[PDB]
């Protein structure tokens, strides 16, 4: 039982996932070759006999990451329809990946994620990995979310999403693709966790000195993330949190479900000899706002709800003294009709650290994940550079050739509007 | 999967696409006999996007040779690589067009470019999942410019769907090499405009110039300008040829470079560029990649771009590389440069990496770049061919042959229009 | 006891002969030379010391498709006398097979199944193999169902058919022979099992992933189907299927005993590493529409009576689950008039692999046997065909050249258009 | 066991045999004296198909050689594998027809057609099963059309349930050799309408533009085309001669071909037809066949398929393939291009694939196909006709021994006739 499918669509979702699945089979000792020589049916199903494959499933319009996949070292762990495989890219149109290249393998992943989903007795949720950027990460993404809402209802709905940076972002055509994901990822998505792949580049800069990090190292600590959401599932802890939990706790609106995530310690190898990792200074350093993941200020917003997802060497008590230590913090401020607003979830077994990694091996680790009104800053230039490049009308035929209209364009633009103004509203005080 | 169908008209074409044959067979590590001798597999695991599976364990290329003259055609058969081809993907006739784009689009190439549209069908049959086609063509002369121009057309109408390349040659005010230049470069871009999804501006002047500053080249022939031309066409499809940290294949490019369907003439660009008595004293990193992309002097059109607004830039990079640091130099490009790139686009800049680097290299890395300073590149064109055509200059030719003069009339309305708008997205 | 007769006509029926011969001497211990180095009384009688010769006979009117097997690796496990050529072949003829050349050769066949019947004790049946497209395999084999049953009567007549596709046909005068061939089939066969080429082998490309398949691997199959049929009669098991209870449960009507076959798992030996091949799964993928072993969309049909012929590692209870399972799926239909519709039959010996075969190796694999009103549509489009190439009176001369009549041509279409009418007027609601 | 008697009429005729019989003996294993050295078991359990069995494990074909020119024998016998014929089925008169069907039926004809039929009644009563016969003959003559028409007629009343099979070399307007061709040709198609159960109309024109653009060949000589036509020849009858996955004999394909009594006539080809040094480059798989066997060049009659319908095709497939991939090409050849086939008559193909395929070759397709384009190579032949009938051309020759206006006026009416049913079923 108590099992959770993770989606990976584009190549973010696809490099991320690799890098997920690599921690995983690190952390329950399976073999890249699916051999393990319990607590591992989370994310793996056995079969026959000596045999784990991840309840897992590959999905992207081009063949070039996903080959790699199926060429890779880890190709024994993922049976080949589990790899779903376009022919054209969407090329980072929302348009491609939404109408006109994802009508024609959505049925087949469906079908596919319908056979992964009958297998395990106690589904938990989905977790989708995908990029607000690419074509095929907002439109495919988009489609594939609306459909699994109208097929499984109730069941949780979790995505992990790399949200374009103010100033750091590769694509021209960006901001049009992330309004229109964000349109329908509103309503058909349980909790949107939210990544910068600038703030990425600045924890590794500074904390992990990296001179010269590439996306292996982003995908690297976005999977520590995912473990440390889910290890409270995968093993046992002091205080468990699940995913219906974490929802009830960090999830005060319906509309408001894009928490921002940290993680703490994330420090070198020669760095972590000096510091004497306690549990009160990860804990403060978690609401450092320079070790946020999502490139915005906490200090100019406004905190609702945060969960504390520890794991290692820790007891209840520090955590009690370092959550009282930072309510007495007037930097970090709370909304006043959340006088409790920390989810705690303590895990006994500590994270591991990948062969390779960048990371150093910790006693202790924190993944706080806060709904605060920092994301309407982010929300706000995005729709500022959505209204600038929208005016001229650049690039709308590239989507309008391609089964797409302006006027859906400009009720993604309201919708968003109206996200501002909700976030402005649960922001003020009563 | 996503594979590519190659065509070359004219001698200039025929040139540049035997050296860019050669570069990509010395890339995917074929032999001149067609045979595999490469080491990685990721030569071959992406080896349909240009050869066809011969029987024999062995590659021919995807590309079909258009001329109107058979000299280029044994010049292009008899030279190193040049035994690859399929046989009968040469197509020829026996007039030649004499600089005549009425005797290339109406009378002769007409006549011969049936074969052609065959040919290029059979092709496009023959293989998987056609992405679209590319072409190499001269604007100058009256094979390449005119035939091209309606095999392009031909194409377009039967392939509504697919993505048009053209890395074709333009003519210049000062390298001018026949006297009819203008005439058919206005009556080529005049359906370039609009049967085309994007165009590569290239030309003699930038090449030359890049081989003499660039390079320190003393005597620079043709060989080395196809060369160039040819690692840029590698460089623009290696992403879908090789794997990558992202991965861009040309319709993306096309997506996010084009913002209005008439603005698709681009100033290619390739890094690095050294010569060889500088090899040693110059650093390999990324950041001398950028600044050897974005400056005026690595351009491969004569158009300085500090005389106009950059609209959207392309970086198809090559090589083990890190991608905080080439994010981090682009946006200091943007911002150093604010005043060079058009204010109601943010992120004028789209970058793409690619694992693979070119044969020889660790790192390279290929500029694309589309703004307005192209305007004057038309502008020198069509104040030669209004020079011209006051005076009803050499227009008996194509009046005889059978065009009409408002069809050149009409063509320059076409341009203009076309300088206009880039005019008015300068701002 | 329990012995049946296997009777192979026209090429097809001698293919598929072949591939089911090699299979029963795989599973019961022949050597294909006839020693064997009990349960094998079903198909394959002792004679003398030490040799056993299979209760089949091989009845084509051209010699080379019996030749090579006269002269192949079998060529000692018959011997001449149930291995019957003719002169000339039908040469796509309904009527060349079953006038001018079907009667000099009628009687020596007739007389073969004679001596061949007499000699068992328990004969339960006849098993004819054949398509419909082919003058042999449709002509002579209306001929011979004629005899068997006028002479036998009472005695079962299992019918195995390769159906012509929608698309896939060879033939130009297929739906001729096809609809002359079904109004003798249809008051002389007690049980018709269809098989459509196109479906075998769009199966062989998704699930086996044979690019190019041939005639051998679609005889593996149906080979394989037909051992499933006959595991009850050949083996023992939880619960048992003989022929006559196989039909009292499957065959609602006596015109409707049309029913369509499947088989699952179909896998290739890489893909059987990574599945579970658990019994809820593989009686799931008998009913979904893409394995099915004719073109048809069950979605758009009702069931009558499904007949579930387990094999190898099965208990009971998890098929009553998986049975139950099926029973909430909204998407499979089944009729009112029929509350109960499945029979359900386990068997212990598990499918044997041949050498060299695309099948892997399985624990437990299932036979579904469903009448269905998915086959009314298939019909209809052959019906279009026919009256298509009858309206211009095309190919006719040929058959009525050699003493077919107008007439038999005007009452086979209407004996389909009245079965036609059978089938609606038997799907519909009461 | 389903044997055929070959019979050669005409100096066309006798060369194709001779041709076709150096071919039949090298795919059975035979050796120019007659006796087998092949290595293969296959070889021997349907050679009584073509062969005889004589003392000694000697073969003998089963071919009559007719003709009235002792010269054409005196040619076969003295070149390559001519000894293994029966020396008295040799048949010969002394004048020669003089390109007259007139005295080719009636006057030098009818003495040699006893004899004819003589040796043709003692091998198919010396033959086991027989199954029909074949001829091979040319209509611009007088001995090949006039008296294989005869003969053609005398065998029908003879053995009117065996299959009559002719392979008939046409006149082309381009390739003309004979000045009454027009006359011949049609009077020996007002006996090939009725009297033959398929009629496989080859032609000198398309034979050698086959040789031109496809096989590239510099100088064709008759012996090319006659292995053209010798290729086709043996693949009508693989099936018979060899196993395979789907078996078709000479019935089944007229079955499957005839529609309508007089709509027996097909438009043969080959496949694959490679240059050498093109062959070099071809891949060779199930499609490649099928795209050239489809091709209008490829074809061997003078008539553009795509000016009509394809009542009926079949493809003879050889050779060990897939049989999904060999019915899926014909499935698409079918539906992309519907306008090409007739509406009325689903699944306009016939498949049959045996698996021993051509020496030197490991696939190979024969393409056979009842089209509506025979209309128009008829309509020349008409027309040719009524131009030299209007003036009573030459008409004195061919009435100087018998025959009269009338029947020059049926033949003419009869070909009229058929050409006007091939326009109403092509609608
Ligand atoms: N960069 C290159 N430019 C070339 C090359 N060959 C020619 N050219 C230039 O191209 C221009 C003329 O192009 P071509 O000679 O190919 C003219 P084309 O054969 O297409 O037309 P016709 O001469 O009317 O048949 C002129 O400026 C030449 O100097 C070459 O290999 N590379
Ligand atoms: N494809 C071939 N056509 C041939 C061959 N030999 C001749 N012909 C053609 O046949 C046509 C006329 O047929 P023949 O010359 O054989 C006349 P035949 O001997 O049948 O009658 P007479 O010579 O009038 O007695 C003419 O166009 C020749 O070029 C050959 O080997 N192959
Ligand atoms: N953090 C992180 N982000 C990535 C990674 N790879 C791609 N991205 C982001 O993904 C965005 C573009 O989407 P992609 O995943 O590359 O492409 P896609 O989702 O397949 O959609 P298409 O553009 O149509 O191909 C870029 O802006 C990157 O920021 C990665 O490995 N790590
Ligand atoms: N599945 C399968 N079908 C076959 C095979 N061989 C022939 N067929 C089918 O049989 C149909 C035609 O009948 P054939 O078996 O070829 O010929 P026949 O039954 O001997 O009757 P004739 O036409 O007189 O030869 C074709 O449409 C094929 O689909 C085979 O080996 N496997
Ligand atoms: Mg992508
Ligand atoms: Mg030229
Ligand atoms: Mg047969
Ligand atoms: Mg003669």
């Amino acid at each position: 039982m108590r099992e959770c499918i993770s989606i990976h669509v584009g190549q973010a979702g696809v490099q991320i996932g690799n890098a997920c699945w690599e921690l995983y089979c690190l952390e329950h000792g399976i073999q890249p070759d699916g051999q393990m020589p319990d607590s591992f049916n989370t994310f793996f199903s056995e079969t026959g006999a000596g045999k784990h494959v991840p309840r897992a499933v590959f999905v992207d319009l081009e063949p070039t990451v996903i080959d790699e996949v199926r060429t890779g070292t880890y190709r024994q762990l993922f049976h080949p329809e589990q790899l779903i495989t376009g022919k054209e890219d969407a090329a980072n149109n929302y348009a491609r990946g939404h109408y006109t290249i994802g009508k024609e393998i959505i049925d087949l992943v469906l079908d596919r994620i319908r056979k992964l989903a009958d297998q395990c007795t106690g589904l938990q949720g989905f977790l989708v990995f995908h990029s607000f950027g690419g074509g095929t990460g907002s439109g495919f993404t988009s489609l594939l979310m609306e459909r699994l809402s109208v097929d499984y209802g109730k069941k949780s709905k979790l995505e992990f999403s790399i949200y374009p940076a103010p100033q750091v972002s590769t694509a021209v055509v960006e901001p049009y693709n992330s309004i229109l994901t964000t349109h329908t990822t509103l309503e058909h998505s349980d909790c949107a966790f939210m990544v910068d792949n600038e703030a990425i580049y600045d924890i590794c800069r500074r904390n992990l000195d990296i001179e010269r990090p590439t996306y292996t190292n982003l995908n690297r600590l976005i999977s520590q993330i995912v473990s440390s959401i889910t290890a409270s599932l995968r093993f046992d802890g002091a205080l468990n949190v699940d995913l219906t939990e974490f929802q009830t706790n960090l999830v005060p609106y319906p509309r408001i479900h894009f928490p921002l995530a940290t993680y703490a310690p994330v420090i070198s190898a020669e760095k972590a000899y000096h510091e004497q990792l306690s549990v009160a200074e990860i804990t403060n350093a978690c609401f450092e706002p320079a070790n946020q993941m999502v490139k915005c200020d906490p200090r100019h917003g406004k905190y609702m709800a945060c969960c504390l997802l520890y794991r290692g060497d820790v007891v209840p008590k520090d955590v009690n003294a370092a959550i009282a230590t930072i309510k007495t913090k007037r930097s970090i401020q709370f909304v006043d009709w959340c006088p409790t607003g920390f989810k705690v979830g303590i895990n006994y077994q500590p994270p591991t650290v990948v062969p390779g990694g960048d990371l150093a091996k910790v006693q202790r680790a924190v993944c706080m994940l806060s709904n605060t009104t920092a994301i309407a800053e982010a929300w706000a230039r995005l729709d500022h550079k959505f209204d600038l490049m929208y005016a001229k009308r650049a690039f709308v035929h590239w989507y309008v050739g391609e089964g797409m209209e302006e006027g859906e364009f400009s009720e993604a633009r309201e919708d968003m509007a109206a996200l501002e103004k909700d976030y402005e509203e649960v922001g003020v005080d009563s | 999967m996503r594979e590519i169908v190659h065509i070359q008209a004219g001698q200039c074409g025929n040139q540049i696409g035997a050296k860019f044959w050669e570069v990509i067979s010395d890339e995917h590590g074929i032999d001149p006999t067609g045979s595999y001798h490469g080491d990685s597999d990721l030569q071959l695991e992406r080896i349909n996007v240009y050869y066809n599976e011969a029987a024999g364990n062995k590659y021919v290329p995807r590309a079909i040779l258009v001329d109107l003259e058979p000299g280029t055609m044994d010049s292009v058969r008899s030279g190193p690589f040049g035994q690859i081809f399929r046989p009968d993907n040469f197509v020829f006739g026996q007039s030649g067009a004499g600089n005549n784009w009425a005797k290339g689009h109406y009378t002769e190439g007409a006549e011969l470019v049936d074969s052609v549209l065959d040919v290029v069908r059979k092709e496009s049959e023959s293989c998987d999942c056609l992405q679209g086609f590319q072409l190499t063509h001269s604007l100058g002369g009256g094979t390449g410019s005119g035939m091209g121009t309606l095999l392009i057309s031909k194409i377009r109408e039967e392939y509504p769907d697919r993505i048009m390349n053209t890395f074709s040659v333009v003519p210049s005010p000062k390298v001018s090499d026949t006297v009819v230049e203008p005439y058919n470069a206005t009556l080529s871009v005049h359906q370039l405009v609009e049967n085309t999804d994007e165009t590569y501006c290239i030309d003699n002047e930038a090449l030359y110039d890049i081989c003499f500053r660039t390079l320190k080249l003393t005597t620079p022939t043709y060989g080395d300008l196809n060369h160039l031309v040819s690692a840029t066409m590698s460089g623009v499809t290696t992403c879908l040829r090789f794997p990558g940290q992202l991965n861009a294949d040309l319709r993306k490019l096309a997506v996010n470079m084009v913002p209005f369907p008439r603005l698709h003439f681009f100033m290619p660009g390739f890094a690095p560029l050294t010569s060889r008595g500088s090899q040693q004293y110059r650093a390999l990193t990324v950041p001398e990649l950028t600044q050897q992309m974005f400056d005026a002097k690595n351009m491969m059109a004569a158009c300085d771009p500090r005389h106009g607004r950059y609209l959207t830039v392309a970086a198809v990079f090559r090589g083990r590389m890190s991608m905080k640091e080439v994010d981090e130099q682009m946006l200091n490009v943007q911002n150093k440069n604010s005043s060079y790139f058009v204010e109601w686009i943010p992120n004028n800049v789209k970058t793409a990496v690619c694992d693979i680097p070119p044969r020889g290299l660790k790192m390279s890395a290929t500029f694309i770049g589309n703004s307005t300073a192209i305007q004057e590149l038309f502008k020198r064109i069509s104040e030669q061919f209004t020079a011209m055509f006051r005076r009803k200059a050499f227009l008996h030719w194509y009046t005889g042959e059978g065009m009409d003069e408002m069809e050149f009339t009409e063509a320059e309305s076409n341009m203009n229009d076309l300088v206009s708008e880039y005019q008015q997205y300068q701002d």
